[PDB]
């Protein structure tokens, strides 16, 4: 209390003297750039219709209003104004004040990842292969962007990840946009299709957009199959308007008009209902498993997994691995976290072999009816 | 008495929250958040001084927000902002890169030369981002000792006035006030030490790089072994367990 | 203030727009004296409602959660959606009607994306029955119910669910709790015809010499609306025939008449 | 009037209206099946409308329309719902194309990995007259593709195509091109100057994408 | 005696805290403004503190915030105070109470207690101990290094006691209750599946540490109602939408995952996977012991007539779970009510056995 006693004295000196000068100085960073700028203007934003010549006149339909002939602002060189480009309208003059760009809608933007999935490649064990390709398609090209030329090629520009559900493949993803650098896209087909016919178009090509003006992106597409992966047809066209927006991914993901440095991360369980489309390279070229651990790798998991609490040093992953044949690596994190329910269920720090065992045989085993690793293995 | 103060001191002397980036803490959980846009004021009295004041901040509670601003605002109004630009991220960066810090590093990393006194404040700057092989870390109190060090603390505003007088007129009449910090400089440091106690070897667990010997590097440890008195990040000197002891 | 853009005054009433979709549904505003043969129903009625609401104490003093939500089951045109509006109607509670229309839901619900803004209005207007007349239905109560089952707060609301052929309705409705009180419409024999023949009878202007009983002995398989078309044919027929008044004989043909539609479609 | 390109989706379509821009010095028309696919009841309509006015107005010209299934896909006869504008959108062109009015200031070229879903009022003969496959080529053709791909790198005297050509199995011309680039990105990592023929047969090797193994108890 | 120092130390805090020219500058920032000024949507944003808004009417201006109030507070595609001069950004503005939050946001008290649920156990200390546990008492998983047992999946017949765990938890939880049934996840609308579950999810990070609660997920398969569509390749979406929200990316965060299902064979595995769903926890019919636990308490809260025997119920029924036992307890009620009697007697167990049970 004493120490407290202190404390509280000393915050109240602050509490006391900041009222003081408080007293004494009784708006002009902006009220002065706001009245500055309240001689200043407003402009209603237009879209140019086209420009003429032999003297200029820039033709526009503003929006709720209407199209007007009208001039451009002096300060703007007659080239800078390329149609199809929002300008901003001397609001009454009606005559181009300042040009602009581009549309992208409150949809494609609300999906720039903005932060980042911290998910270095130390959590992503028992895939020194998986990952070893994907550096390739994501990782080389965006950084050492050398090499590609000494010897003129290109990389998988885009890459496929498929493996029943539990392998890892949303943390290559979170691995990536986390020691990436570029413009990491996180777009889910949930995302894609939507009510009104012909939508998702707008989508792909904002995404395409936006990836343009930003040279060097990872689009990443995780659940394809919710988007469009299969063309079926009949006398019911119903997953019709899904089709088109795939082919709207497909046309703009690969035909005709080169696309750039987007690159591409599409990540599924079932990569057997995906159209050839999307499939075929150029489109979608690296295409990368996710095996379900065999023997070293679930070691590395379980090491990397329980490496990060408190457990009996004594006790080996590796027996415990040894009775997970074909469990993928996130069960084995249901034992990891398994034994903490255990090894906190009577009263103690650290867990034993059993714990493990028991969980082991817990959750594999208990769990097992479940697991759906094996029907999503065939792909179903 | 940095934001509440200065707030109603600003509003009622640009170089005022420079100081604050100082004692930090406080350079967290608003120098760091609030740092930034101290920043982006358009004085350059502030666009100055804050980048120097992020450095401590920088290696108590750096950020990476402003970071790529910095980059932005390089050109901005300003060269000397690009000057600084280059030479605050070697600031920042030379001694807390990385890690929070790590959209400072690259900027620097893709920063060389498009002026011969760029590439002048860039081989500064990414001597900076190397300096001390690129792994530094300033704190009032080096290690886990739990006491604080007026010694850097004198060392510090003195790097305020003399880079921010030379500043305010000029580009730079000199050069050789840039290690008046050095006074307490320390490395990323983690002092991990034995039961006898003049360099031997000795071992925690692990860091990123493994069991650290005698004084060797990470930064901010909570570690299995025990150091004597209140154990804690940082240093930490090293006894083991009677049956186990080592 | 027009131009200022400031309340120039505050005018009077807003309108509602819960009574707008009660409004917009229109289901007909029925007292109790009009639909003899439906007692035993009313009575476990008032004990699963009347009483429920007029001393929740009662059911709180014997120690039983009291109930929420009611069945009605049988014939199609009995008298069932009267039970849940005479009650309602009698128990001065906000008696709801929330079917499928997108009309209603842009009226009290800006479409919000589900069924649970419909409880809001029938708390604030609390005590209220919510009415459902005959898949989509069940759901549509079904949510209800577990809206009001201890996970919902407040209190004084029941959902009277009144469909047909109870063995339509899904499994996931009839967990033995859950449906309170389960109760069943008779079809209308003689009796209960007669007298809602009698109460039917009654509006329009009848003459003397008219037995009813003889008119429900030759009716065999009607409801509580059948027998309104029969009387509404005796009228049209004496209409047509230029007599005020409404002799038995016309009756008598109606019955036909209507037998005819109800031997037709 | 006009042609109509199917056949596999790799063969190769795409390049063939890249050619045809790059040479028809006519005022080239690409457009895609998609964009034609509007939310406002008139905008399919009044696009096509547009963009075959525009065409009629800077003779010649050869609009390309990629996948026709985007706009393409016969016309059911159901109840509850069913595609209208891309229906109409087709009609609407159908009623361009051809109908009212005839045109031969614009040549229409329709590609689609897929000459089934599109209507039977499409092709006909007036529309598209031209019904043109696209096979998966042999391997000469093969040989002709790789090569194509393996002139820009830097290879060197020990890459028998033909092998290669032989060894791919049923490859869409844009496989070998797989191929082409994986052998690339592999050649890269020992980090040697021109590939060789290894690098080649793991394209192939990758650029199939025939999972894992285990299977080594084969023979 | 320090206290009082202390005390007073608390209340100088509070004089200087309330203790908060600037009148006209103040002034000055009402007159800036204008009266009445103006309603209007955000689009995009510049570092100019102006940005194109959006309105109803759809003027888009070009305009600068009045600055005190911030352009960061605030994101693209967002209502802003306008003037109705240039529709100057005169400020920032707060989202204003939707309607998604309320019904989603179960407030009131959940009822019932973890000491009401007769014949469970293993079952409550499994859900407790490994989300109500993490959330009261959690200081132990941040040293085994473990965290919290993700998703919990509930399941069994018809009146296992799944819905009174969830029930339970809220009645002493501490934690935002989302209630959002699976069958209101079916809506009439194209894609509409995702839109609810982004909603309740989003509606669930923001209200911060939070129960997400879904009764009767297998109603999102076991089920095809009339008014839909797509059919059944938009549910799965929905589906995939719930998996990928549940799941993957960004960083959930303390959304706590509690799904009742009855029939867990119709459960995407994607659903019941770990990570997405771990402990998965089953609810018996009662037997002979935990009815007694059930049947003695529905009926130890009511004037039951002390003459029977709650056995005779208990060894009645086949395998009546802990619902049938309730809707006894009740029949007798109205029974009682019936025949107006205070406290209930022999037969009107039995009408109600054979009233609700048979019946
Ligand atoms: N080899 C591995 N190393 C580390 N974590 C793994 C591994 N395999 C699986 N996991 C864990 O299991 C989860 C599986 O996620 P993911 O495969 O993306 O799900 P889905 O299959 O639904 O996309 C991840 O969150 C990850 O933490
Ligand atoms: N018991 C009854 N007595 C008199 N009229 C009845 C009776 N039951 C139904 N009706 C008639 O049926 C009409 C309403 O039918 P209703 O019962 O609501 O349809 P449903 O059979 O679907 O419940 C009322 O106009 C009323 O005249
Ligand atoms: N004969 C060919 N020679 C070279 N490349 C070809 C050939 N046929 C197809 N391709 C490859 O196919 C790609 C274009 O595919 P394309 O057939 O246009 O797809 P789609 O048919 O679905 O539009 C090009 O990158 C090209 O390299
Ligand atoms: N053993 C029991 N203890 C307490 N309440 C019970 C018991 N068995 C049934 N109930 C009651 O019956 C209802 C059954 O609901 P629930 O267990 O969710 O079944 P379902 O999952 O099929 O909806 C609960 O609201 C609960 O109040």
């Amino acid at each position: 209390q004493v120490e407290d006693d202190i404390q509280q004295l000393l915050k109240k000196i602050n509490e006391l003297t900041g009222i003081k000068e408080s007293d004494t100085g009784l708006l002009a960073a902006d009220k002065q750039t706001l009245q500055s700028e309240q001689p200043l203007q407003v402009a209603r934003c237009t879209k140019i219709i086209n420009a003429d010549s032999e003297d200029p006149k820039y033709i526009i339909n503003v929006k709720q209003f209407a199209k007007f002939v009208v001039d451009l602002s002096d300060q703007v060189a007659p080239t800078d104004i390329e149609e199809g480009m929002r300008v901003g309208v001397d609001r009454n003059k009606y005559q181009i004040h300042i040009p602009l760009p581009p549309k992208i809608d409150p949809t494609v933007t609300m999906m720039q990842v903005e932060e980042k999935p911290d998910v270095t490649y130390s959590d992503v064990g028992g895939c020194k292969e998986q990952i070893e390709k994907l550096r390739e398609v994501v990782e080389t090209p965006l950084l050492h962007p050398e090499r590609f030329v000494n010897l003129g090629i290109e990389p998988p520009k885009g890459v496929l990840l498929f493996g029943p559900p539990g392998t890892g493949k949303t943390l290559c993803a979170r691995a990536v946009a986390n020691r990436t650098d570029a413009c990491f896209i996180r777009v889910i087909g949930s995302e894609l299709v939507q009510k009104y016919v012909g939508e998702g178009a707008r989508m792909v090509r904002e995404l395409f957009e936006m990836a343009r003006t930003k040279k060097a992106c990872l689009i990443f597409f995780d659940e394809i199959d919710a988007i469009g992966g299969a063309r079926f047809d009949d006398g019911a066209g119903g997953d019709n308007e899904v089709q088109r927006t795939m082919l709207e991914l497909i046309n703009q993901l690969d035909g005709f008009d080169p696309r750039g440095n987007i690159k591409v991360l599409m990540a599924t369980n079932r990569p057997d209902t995906l159209d050839p489309a999307l499939m075929r390279p150029g489109r979608l070229d690296r295409k990368i498993e996710f095996s379900l651990p065999d023997l070293e790798g679930r070691t590395h998991i379980f090491k990397i997994h329980a490496r990060s609490m408190s457990v009996e040093r004594d006790i080996r992953f590796e027996l415990l691995a040894r009775l997970c044949p074909n469990s993928t690596g996130a069960e084995i994190r249901s034992v990891c976290t398994e034994a903490g329910m255990f090894a906190i269920r009577a009263r103690r720090k650290i867990a034993t072999e059993k714990d493990f065992l028991e969980a082991v045989n817990k959750v594999i085993k208990s769990y097992a009816k479940f697991s759906a690793t094996p029907r999503y293995m065939t792909y179903n | 008495l940095k934001v509440q103060q200065l707030l109603h001191i600003c509003s009622e002397a640009v170089l005022g929250i420079a100081l604050i980036a100082m004692g930090e803490e406080i350079g967290a959980e608003m120098a760091l958040r609030t740092f930034g846009h101290l920043l982006r004021y358009g004085e350059p009295t502030l666009r100055r001084a804050v980048p120097l004041a992020l450095a401590l901040i920088s290696v108590s509670n750096p950020r990476l927000n402003i970071l790529d601003t910095l980059s932005k605002f390089s050109h901005d109004a300003d060269p000397e902002v690009s000057y600084n630009s280059i030479f605050a991220m070697g600031m920042v960066g030379s001694g807390t890169n990385n890690a929070r810090l790590a959209a400072m590093l690259r900027q620097l990393a893709q920063y060389h030369a498009k002026d011969p006194n760029n590439l002048f404040m860039v081989r500064l700057a990414q001597g900076l981002t190397h300096l001390g092989k690129g792994t530094l870390t300033l704190c009032p109190y080096h290690s886990d000792r739990q006491l604080m060090s007026q010694v850097a603390v004198a060392g510090l505003l003195t790097v305020l006035v003399s880079f921010l007088d030379v500043r305010n007129i000029i580009l730079g009449k000199s050069h050789y006030v840039l290690y008046g910090l050095v006074a307490a400089m320390q490395p990323r440091m983690l002092v991990t030490f034995d039961e006898e106690l003049r360099p031997l070897p000795v071992s925690v667990r692990v860091g990123q790089p493994v069991l650290l010997a005698h004084g060797e590097r990470a930064e901010l440890a909570t570690e299995e072994f025990l150091p004597v008195t209140p154990i804690l990040e940082g240093f930490v000197i090293l006894r083991k367990n009677p049956n186990y002891d080592l | 203030r027009n131009d200022s853009y400031t309340l120039h005054k505050i005018l009077p009433n807003k309108v509602d727009p819960l009574v707008s979709l009660m409004m917009v549904e229109k289901v007909p505003d029925s007292t109790y004296e009009m639909i003899g043969g439906l007692d035993k129903q009313i009575k476990e009625i008032k004990e699963v409602i009347e009483l429920p609401v007029k001393h929740p104490e009662l059911f709180e003093a014997l120690g039983i959660a009291q109930p929420k939500g009611v069945l009605l089951y049988g014939p199609p045109g009995t008298g069932k959606t009267l039970l849940a509006r005479a009650v309602a109607h009698h128990t001065d509670c906000t008696f709801i009607r929330v079917s499928g229309s997108e009309l209603v839901q842009k009226f009290i619900g800006e479409g919000a994306r589900m069924v649970r803004e419909l409880f809001v209005m029938a708390r604030e207007h609390a005590p209220s029955i919510i009415f459902m007349d005959e898949s989509e239905v069940q759901r549509t109560m079904l949510e209800l119910l577990n809206q009001l089952d201890g996970f919902e707060a407040t209190k004084n609301i029941k959902v009277i669910m009144a469909t047909n052929r109870i063995d339509i309705l899904d499994s996931a409705l009839l967990r033995p709790g859950r449906i309170d009180r389960k109760i069943e419409f008779p079809p209308p024999n003689e009796e209960a015809r007669l007298d809602i023949l009698k109460i039917h009878s009654r509006k329009m202007n009848l003459t003397r010499g008219i037995n009813l009983r003889k008119i429900a002995e030759l009716m065999p398989g009607a409801s509580g609306a059948e027998v309104k078309g029969v009387c509404t044919e005796a009228g049209m027929y004496a209409l047509r025939e230029r007599r005020v008044h409404v002799t038995q004989e016309d009756f008598e043909m109606a019955v036909a008449k209507v037998m005819q539609k109800d031997s037709e479609k | 009037k006009g042609v109509l390109m199917y056949g596999p989706p790799g063969t190769g379509k795409t390049l063939l209206a890249r050619a045809c821009a790059a040479q028809t010095k006519a005022t080239f028309l690409k457009l895609a099946g998609p964009q034609l696919v509007q939310m406002f009841i008139g905008d399919g309509a009044k696009l096509v409308r547009d963009a075959f006015a525009l065409a009629k107005e800077k003779a010649p010209s050869i609009i390309f329309i990629d996948e026709l299934d985007a706009i393409g896909t016969k016309r059911f006869d159901s109840e509850k719902a069913g595609d209208r504008e891309v229906q109409r959108t087709m009609l609407e062109l159908l009623n361009q194309l051809d109908g009212f009015q005839p045109n031969t200031q614009v040549k229409v070229i329709a590609a689609t990995n897929r000459v089934d879903i599109l209507d039977p009022a499409l092709l006909r003969s007036g529309r598209l007259d031209r019904k043109i496959e696209f096979p998966m080529p042999n391997e000469e053709a093969r040989a002709r593709i790789m090569q194509i791909h393996s002139r820009k790198m830097n290879v060197s005297p020990d890459v028998n195509y033909e092998e290669l050509a032989r060894c791919t199995d049923d490859f869409n011309g844009a496989q070998c091109k797989a191929v082409c680039v994986e052998a690339g990105m592999i050649a890269l990592r020992r980090g040697a100057t021109e590939l060789t023929h290894e690098d080649y047969m793991e394209g192939i090797l990758e650029v199939q994408a025939k999972k894992k193994a285990n299977l080594q108890y084969y023979a | 005696l320090e206290r009082i120092k202390d005390y007073l130390l608390m209340e100088e805090e509070f004089i200087r805290n309330q203790e908060q020219k600037q009148e006209e500058e103040r002034s000055k920032v009402d007159d800036l403004r204008g009266t009445p000024m103006s309603v209007g949507t955000l689009e995009e944003i510049i570092d100019d503190n102006h940005a194109i808004v959006s309105t109803s009417v759809g003027s888009e201006h070009y305009v600068s915030i009045l600055s005190f109030v911030d352009k960061d507070l605030l994101e693209p595609g967002c209502s802003v105070l306008l003037n109705h001069k240039v529709h100057a950004v005169i400020g920032v503005l707060m989202d204003d109470t939707d309607p998604l939050v309320t019904v989603m946001k179960v407030e009131k008290a959940p009822q019932e207690t973890y000491a009401d649920i007769g014949g469970l156990d293993n079952q409550i200390q499994e859900i407790k101990e490994s989300v109500e546990l993490p959330l009261t008492h959690p200081e132990y998983y941040e040293e085994m290094g473990i965290k919290p047992p993700k998703g919990v999946i509930l399941y069994g017949p018809p009146g296992t006691g799944k819905t009174l765990l969830a029930k339970a938890v809220a009645n002493q939880t501490s934690a935002t209750f989302l209630r959002v049934v699976g069958s209101e996840l079916i809506q009439k609308y194209l894609g509409d599946g995702p839109k609810l579950v982004r909603e309740l999810f989003r509606v669930a990070e923001e209200h911060a540490p939070s129960i997400v609660f879904i009764d009767e997920i297998d109603a999102i398969g076991t089920k095809r109602y009339d008014s839909n569509s797509g059919g059944e390749r938009e549910i799965q979406r929905t589906m995939l939408e719930l998996l990928n929200q549940l799941d993957g990316f960004d960083s959930r965060g303390d959304v706590k995952v509690i799904m009742a299902t009855n029939r867990i064979e119709t459960l995407d595995p994607a659903l019941i996977r770990p990570g997405r769903i771990d402990r998965k926890i089953e609810f018996p019919l009662p037997d002979e012991k935990t009815k007694k636990r059930i049947f003695q308490i529905h009926t130890s809260r009511m004037t039951l007539a002390d003459d029977v025997t709650l056995d005779d119920l208990i060894m009645a029924k086949d395998d009546l779970s802990g619902a049938d036992i309730k809707a006894i307890c009740t029949e007798a009620g109205l029974m009682a009510l019936r025949e107006r009697r205070m406290k209930v007697t022999n037969e009107d167990f039995k009408k109600s056995k054979e009233n609700v049970l048979y019946k």
